[PDB]
């Protein structure tokens, strides 16, 4: 009951995010499920981020609230919170949501791996550290409609991931203490949208801080072998320096780190993403 | 059924540009930062989507912005039932004329305290030489007999040159005209129409009886025609020196020739210089101060040579109704001729043969010097006299070539615009060009290169001023003046302005708020 | 009739949208398998149709309906969509089938590898809107679109199955349309009003002849005759079936995508991931009829064709087990680890596993050491619009949008057709080289007219008949198909204990369920088909069952199970419908037998056109706009090096100062903007000496490496500029000599570029260092 309350609570909380659409009659989201663990919800899409966001940082802070958790909780992980996983599937209005739906279950089985990467410290059993996680796609229409045939077309090299999923979406804070806290930062939600952040900034006559042909030529580049695709940054960031806050190396000279022996970076969701933030 | 077309027409025939064009792409083939739109095969061409928004928006002054109508020949996606567009404009590519290529104009800003080129403000636009010829590419579709009224004034305004396309319209560029206009008819609700287009292209349509059918209903504009001459030697200078001769005139492509040029976007950059002067001295404001942009942006000249797009938390810009064309020598030149001019390396030498054959003296040198003089320049070192090391350079000055009529182009519609259509509020921006045209007439405003340095002084013997659909209380404007104080116009006309303006100057608000 | 093709030639740039952008890009252009731009057969068929509507128009008067509408309605079929009362005709099919118009296949062969080529066929185009009041640009209408270069010459199939009874006048009738249409045709694609996408279009083998054929004689036509369907002739003549069955393996390969309606909802179709037996009968018929009475043999039962299923280790995929699960974080064979059969194996200690569902598993051995291989389908949700033919746009009245799930190209399945000894006596007898004659393309599916459905059909050698592991102990069933029974009542139903009766009885044996409490006896899940009657135009009742890879086991109680019995349901099928596909299935085999949770998976150039080849002026674009972008590229990467600027030009900052001063600099690019032509080189040459003579103005350039020399050899060395940039042509190039064609012809541009390129970026280090 009291997970109910919460899920119900943080619903309230997480739809002021429709903010643009608070003028009018009814705000674009509907629920369909919205207790027990479960939240399945439709809504705009390019707002869907923003929203679940919201929504699992009140739910983490609500879950702390009740004895019927903490008791259970502290016992169970040593920490006052639960909390979530989701999966975000963005679509085109005519889109089979049976389709899309199905996507989703495939990415919050992604967004789940945290309970793998981060756990309690000396666990025995090894057990999960109460972290949220998302992943989400974007179904543009030639990037496939099932979960592998999507991320297999993002591995264009095969030693190559041209994304970086998933994000992790509790704060830093929360997780200070976890075995894998530095694993947990460098997949942080908040890597992503600081970047989504810096291609919405714009220039003094008004223009974005990079232009649509240069994005393009990026874009172009990761398909290419990773020595090309790293000059490519360097030629770019040479001319518009804001893409030294993209890159991963910490070496200001590649867009990819290694990562479990793979090339991997999230610049790409930063292009792809552009717009999908409330 | 597939849209139910009674009668299509082809309308086709030759655009030539009246001026150079620019109409930018993303990259394109030049090496500028602001470089041409060029198809896929790279070649130089008019987007159709360009020229069709340019028709359109002729169109949509015509109709005084009656949407009703203006969507139901160009289409809508909102009203269920409008959708596609009646017309239809095809890409044209452009056939620059024989032996020519792309011209690279500069541009530079001038720093208005200094007088100095400001720093950064400079670029290096890519444009098509004047002559340039391209496909009037239009279709139309008619589900009712006949043609269109306002259809028909369209193409009046092309065959008049009244439409502007592409890139710089403001400032020197993008006035085109139509010439061999063929309308091909096809009757496709009954057999022999249908037939005709398979196979026998159409019923031929003579123009002249349509024209004969409506008056052509310019709108509210002021020519002026200013008639002057060199006084001292006027150029704008070649944007590379030479080998022979350091300093050269700038010359662009006119059809088959080279003629000299003056761009509009100097004799336009010119006044502005000397609009906002007098508008910051009466005003006492200053712009030691302000950074280069901060400069530009004053009132009046704002709404007449118009201020860049910047958003602000409202757009404060807007485009320039005032426009200038191009002026250039009433000489000219074969491409080759002033080619041996630019590669001439002696002074004394190969020079002389080019320039007599330039200026169309091949049997006199003196008479070649009267039009294209030569001249040497040093800097004397003050403490030994003679040539500074390395300070000797020379100059072609065209002390005598003969320039045509600069037309200057008001756009008062647009001014009507910007003043939310209180027509007595025109009368102070009225009076502020009348002052800009009564100092460049005193001499006061030089133009071109080398201002201080004995060049760019210019007479002017004749303003033409020609207003169609004036305001009643502007029409004394209609005159010809030949007095430098413009007394040619009427002294109660003169009055009434120059109270409307000493009443601005009194409270000098942004006028084009309302 | 086939071998008809129609060609297509753009006149300017064009554009087909995928009805979306993709971030910078607010429009990007469809891509076949190939990733080329190509015109989808939809479009091409929906733009050819238009413009035959119009001389429709132009010979009924204008009347919207009429003779020749009939006749447009004959040609490309009826819309039965927009058609609305009690109409009682039948809703007739198009004769006239078009694929997608694709590039010219070498050029499309030459692109393999050469992703950079792949992208430069398109290039971005602006838009914006003008505010009317302000005269200026309008904010956040400023917008990108990609665009294919104008001179493709493109191509597509045409084929036209005419009715055998048709009159020959009718035939230059459908010719005189036909043509027409094609010479009528001026544009398709995206902004077709605003001058994208004009192209020409033409038949071949059809020309204003067969136009004034039509313009002398349309008066004297009438109105198309009345369609018919093609029915079915039983003929009684088949020998009645004897063992053995003989299994000939038909091979499938997807050369275009294929649409196969798993569920209809609405305005979307979606697609299996297999080819049900059903859609080949009529091939069947197409190609063995003349045999023997096919459609005495399928209600006799004495045919069965399996579904395709996708081919893994060199044979047909089987449908994974729901026997096995996976780690629920770290296994399942997606993940090639921590794979277990709850027939035979408890669940580990703590982990939770999940079921296994999709997929396709390749062969199994008694003790393979490793996981089966995996396969899977990949496809593709194409999109599609009807147009409102009067306002000329998609509206809701006319439906608006609608897309089908596909099999994309290059997917590859596997069939057996089963035929008993009687048959094949017969066929053979007739002729020896039938299952060559098998070798045929056909198309079958959704759309099937039109750019879906195209399939290559391809016999194999006879397989051998599959030899169930017999074993009196335990019968465990695999259902490599989905099974239909029929409840007691002949309803459909999905009850096991129905298919308990049915095998025990079939088998002669009786059966108890595995009654062990951990592990599981049964794993199935229901089933439900849409399906429609093409012969009779109406939907086929909904079969209901157990979905292919349900599986469950048994102990046996009592009897013997006998091997050659369980051979023959093996190759006949079980329960109903069988002679389609359904009912296939497999006993005892090992993967159901064996415990595989320590297991774990096994570890996992291009050509030149012929210079006279037509397409070789096109692709000649295509290199020039890809090498252009390159040379900037590597030009700008030299320029960003302060020690390369040195190297090329000896331009180089030293303290404050750089030498030489910029001026000097700007100075010389001044002149090289003349550098338009290589024989220009007379001019950049002139200059420098007409420099190095004044000896003031040489020693500006002392302090430089070498400079005026180094400037001189990349002037006048026609190889030094390309040492310089050091690029790779080959992945840029595709033309026979068009390196050295190409290299002689940009020459010019390089060198500019390269100087212009070191002087810009020189001047950001002497900010720097100022």
């Amino acid at each position: 009951l009291a997970l109910d309350n919460c899920t119900i609570n943080a619903f309230k909380m997480a739809i002021a995010v429709f903010k643009e659409d608070s003028k009018k009659i009814d705000l674009p989201i509907v629920p369909l499920i919205l207790g027990g663990d479960d939240l399945t919800v439709i809504c705009r899409g390019d707002y869907a981020l923003e929203f679940t966001r919201e929504f699992l940082e009140a739910f983490e802070g609500q879950t702390e609230t009740h004895d019927d958790i903490k008791v259970i909780a502290q016992k169970a992980f040593g920490v006052d919170r639960l909390s979530a996983c989701a999966g975000i599937s963005i679509i085109k209005p005519h889109f089979p949501f049976s389709v899309a739906y199905t996507l989703a279950e495939r990415l919050i089985k992604s967004a789940k791996e945290v309970k793998q990467k981060v756990t309690v410290t000396n666990s025995s059993p090894i057990t999960p550290f109460p972290c949220s996680a998302i992943d989400f796609h974007i179904l543009y229409d030639s990037s496939g409609i099932d979960f592998d045939r999507i991320r297999e077309k993002l591995r264009p090299e095969d030693n190559t991931e041209l994304y970086n999923r998933p994000y992790v979406v509790t704060a830093a804070e929360n997780l200070s203490q976890a075995q894998g806290y530095e694993w947990s930062q460098a997949h942080s939600l908040q890597t992503l949208a600081d970047r989504v952040s810096y291609l919405r900034s714009e220039d003094g006559e008004g223009k974005s801080a990079l232009p649509s042909s240069q994005s393009h030529a990026l874009r172009t580049a990761l398909y290419l072998e990773k020595n090309e695709a790293d000059a490519q940054y360097s030629l770019i960031s040479q001319r518009y320096k804001i893409l030294k806050n993209f890159a991963e190396d910490g070496e200001n000279k590649s867009l990819f780190h290694l990562e479990n022996g793979k090339y991997v970076t999230r610049f790409l969701d930063a292009l792809d993403a552009k717009d999908f933030f409330a | 059924m597939a849209r139910k077309v009674t009668t299509r027409w082809k309308i086709t025939g030759t655009l030539i540009a009246e001026t150079p064009l620019h109409i930018g792409g993303v990259g394109g083939d030049a090496d500028t930062d602001l470089a041409l739109a060029v198809n896929g095969a790279g070649e130089y061409y008019v987007p159709g989507t360009s020229l069709a928004g340019a028709l359109r928006g002729w169109m949509t002054q015509l109709l005084n912005n009656d949407e009703s109508q203006i969507k139901d020949l160009w289409g809508d996606h909102l009203d269920a039932k409008r959708g596609a567009s009646f017309v239809i404009v095809d890409d044209a590519v452009i056939h620059i004329p024989n032996n020519a290529d792309v011209e690279i104009r500069e541009g530079v800003g001038i720093d208005r305290h200094f007088g100095t080129a400001a720093n950064g403000f400079k670029y290096s636009r890519a444009v098509i030489p004047k002559g340039s010829k391209f496909k009037l590419p239009l279709t139309f579709d008619s589900q009712d007999d006949g043609l269109p009224n306002a259809l028909i004034q369209l193409l009046c305004a092309l065959e008049a040159g009244d439409i502007r396309l592409g890139a710089a319209k403001t400032r020197g560029l993008g006035r085109i005209k139509l010439d061999d206009l063929k309308l091909k008819s096809f009757a496709l609700d009954k057999p022999e129409g249908i037939f005709s287009a398979l196979l026998d292209q159409g019923k031929k349509l003579d123009w002249n009886q349509l024209k004969a059918n409506v008056t052509y209903q310019s709108p509210p504009y002021l020519g002026i025609s200013i008639t002057w001459n060199p006084k001292d030697p006027v150029m704008v200078k070649a944007e590379g020196d030479g080998l022979a001769i350091d300093i050269l005139p700038l010359v662009s492509q006119v059809g088959s020739d080279v003629r000299f040029v003056i761009p509009g976007s100097s004799i336009k950059g010119i006044l502005r210089t000397q609009a906002e002067r007098i508008i910051r001295t009466i005003c006492q404001s200053n712009g030691s101060e302000k950074n280069f942009l901060e400069q530009l942006r004053i009132n009046l000249v704002n709404e007449l040579f118009g201020s860049a797009s910047l958003s602000q938390k409202i757009d404060l810009g807007k485009i320039g109704a005032l426009a200038v064309n191009d002026c250039f020598s009433s000489l000219s030149m074969t491409p080759d001729q002033w080619k041996a001019v630019e590669n001439a390396t002696e002074m004394t030498g190969n020079l002389q043969p080019a320039l007599k054959q330039a200026t169309g003296y091949p049997n006199n040198i003196s008479q070649a010097y009267k039009v294209l003089q030569p001249a040497m320049h040093v800097a004397v070192d003050r403490w030994t006299g003679g040539a500074a090391e390395g300070m000797l350079y020379s100059v072609l000055e065209p002390i005598g070539v003969t320039w045509e009529p600069i037309q200057v182009h008001l756009d008062i519609a647009r001014l009507k615009n910007y003043y939310h259509g209180k027509e007595e509020k025109l009368k102070p921006a009225i009076a502020l060009l009348l002052l800009v045209l009564r100092d460049l007439a005193n001499k006061k405003i030089p133009v071109g290169y080398g201002t201080n340095r004995g060049m760019g002084t210019i007479t002017v013997s004749q303003i033409t001023l020609n207003g169609k659909a004036l305001p009643t209380e502007l029409e004394p404007l209609n005159k010809t003046m030949t007095c430098p104080n413009l007394t040619d116009l009427d002294e109660a006309f003169r009055q009434d302005l120059s109270t409307a303006w000493k009443e601005w100057i009194a409270d000098p608000i942004d006028l084009c708020q309302q | 009739m086939r071998g008809i093709e129609i060609t297509i030639t753009m006149q300017s740039d064009w554009h087909v949208g995928t009805g979306m952008g993709r971030g910078e890009l607010d429009s990007v252009v469809q891509r076949d398998g190939d990733n080329l731009p190509y015109i989808p057969g939809k479009t091409l068929t929906g733009i050819l149709r238009d413009s035959c509507e119009q001389v429709a128009l132009g010979l009924d008067n204008g009347q919207t309906r009429g003779l020749w509408h009939g006749w447009i309605n004959f040609i490309f079929g009826d819309q039965p969509a927009l058609a609305q009362g009690a109409i009682e005709p039948e809703p007739r099919p198009a004769l006239i089938a078009i694929g997608s118009a694709h590039l010219d296949p070498k050029l499309k062969a030459a692109f393999q590898g050469k992703k950079q080529l792949q992208e430069a066929i398109a290039f971005m185009k602006p838009g914006v809107a003008i505010d009317a009041i302000t005269g200026t640009a309008k904010k956040d209408f400023l917008r990108f679109e990609e665009v294919v270069r104008l001179g493709a010459k493109l191509t597509a199939e045409v084929e036209l199955n005419l009715p055998d009874n048709l009159s020959e006048t009718n035939k230059k009738v459908i010719a005189g349309i036909l043509a027409s249409g094609a010479k009528l045709t001026e544009r398709l694609g995206g902004k077709r009003r605003r001058g994208n996408g004009r192209c020409e279009l033409k038949f071949s083998g059809y020309s204003d002849q067969q136009i004034q054929w039509l313009k002398d004689n349309y008066q004297s036509v009438d109105q198309p005759p009345k369609y018919q369907q093609n029915k079915l002739q039983s003929a009684g003549d088949n020998p009645e079936q004897q063992p053995p069955w003989h299994i000939i393996p038909l091979t499938i390969k997807t050369l275009s995508p294929v649409v196969l309606p798993a569920r209809t909802v609405g305005n979307v179709v979606e697609c299996l991931d297999y080819i049900p037996g059903r859609y080949l009968l009529g091939y069947i018929h197409k190609t063995l009829g003349e045999y023997f009475d096919v459609s005495q043999a399928i209600a006799a039962g004495d045919l069965i064709i399996t579904n395709a299923t996708i081919k893994i280790d060199g044979k047909a995929g089987r449908a994974t087990p729901f026997c096995l699960f996976g780690e629920k974080l770290d296994g399942g064979l997606g993940k090639g680890k921590g794979v277990y059969n709850r027939f035979q194996e408890s669940e580990p200690d703590g982990i939770q596993l999940k079921g296994e569902r999709g997929g396709y598993v390749g062969q199994f051995e008694q003790e393979q050491r490793n996981l089966p291989n995996t396969g899977k389908i990949n496809s593709e949700l194409f999109t599609h619009n009807t147009i409102q033919d009067d306002v000329q746009r998609p509206t809701s009245d006319v439906g608006g949008v609608y897309s089908y799930e596909a099999i994309i190209a290059g997917q590859t399945f596997v069939a057996e057709l089963r035929l008993p000894d009687s048959l094949v006596k017969q066929i053979t007898s007739k002729n020896k080289n039938w299952q060559a004659q098998l070798k045929a393309t056909i198309r079958i599916g959704q759309s099937k007219k039109d750019q879906y459905g195209k399939i290559e059909v391809t016999s194999g050698n006879s397989a051998d008949l599959p030899k169930p592991t017999g074993n009196n102990k335990t019968l465990s069933i695999w259902f490599l198909s989905d099974i239909l029974l029929r409840g007691d009542r002949l309803n459909f139903n999905a009850t096991p204990d129905d298919l308990k009766k049915y095998l025990e009885n079939a088998l002669d044996i009786k059966l108890k369920e595995r009654s062990d409490n951990d592990l599981i006896c049964i794993a199935l899940r229901s089933q439900r088909t849409e399906s429609w009657q093409v012969r009779w135009g109406l939907p086929r009742p909904s079969l209901v069952g157990w979905q292919a890879g349900s599986c469950l086991i048994y102990d046996i109680e009592s009897g013997t199970v006998n091997a050659e019995k369980l051979q023959e349901l093996m190759i006949t099928g079980i329960g109903d419908r069988c002679t389609e596909g359904y009912g296939q299935i497999g006993f005892n085999d090992p993967l159901l037998s064996a415990s595989l949770g320590k297991l774990t998976a096994k570890p996992k150039q291009s050509n030149p056109l012929p210079t006279n080849h037509p397409t070789q002026d096109y692709a000649r674009l295509i290199e020039k706009a890809a090498w252009r972008e390159a040379i900037q590229n590597k030009a700008l990467a030299l320029a960003s090096s302060r020690a390369k600027r040195e190297e090329i030009l000896g331009i180089k900052i030293m303290g404050k100062d750089s030498q030489p001063t910029m001026t000097q600099l700007g100075g010389f690019r001044s002149v090289l903007k003349r550098l338009h032509s290589r024989n220009n080189r007379d001019i950049v040459t002139g200059y420098l000496t007409a420099l190095e003579q004044v000896s003031n103005r040489k020693e500006k350039w002392s302090n430089t490496s070498q400079g005026l020399t180094k400037i001189r050899n990349l002037v006048t060395q026609e190889n030094l500029i390309w040492n310089h940039l050091d690029i790779d042509f080959s992945p840029l190039t595709i033309t026979q000599n068009g390196v050295n064609q190409l290299k002689s012809e940009l020459w010019a541009e390089a060198v500019r570029t390269l100087v212009d390129a070191i002087i810009r970026g020189h001047k950001r280090d002497l900010e720097k260092a100022q």
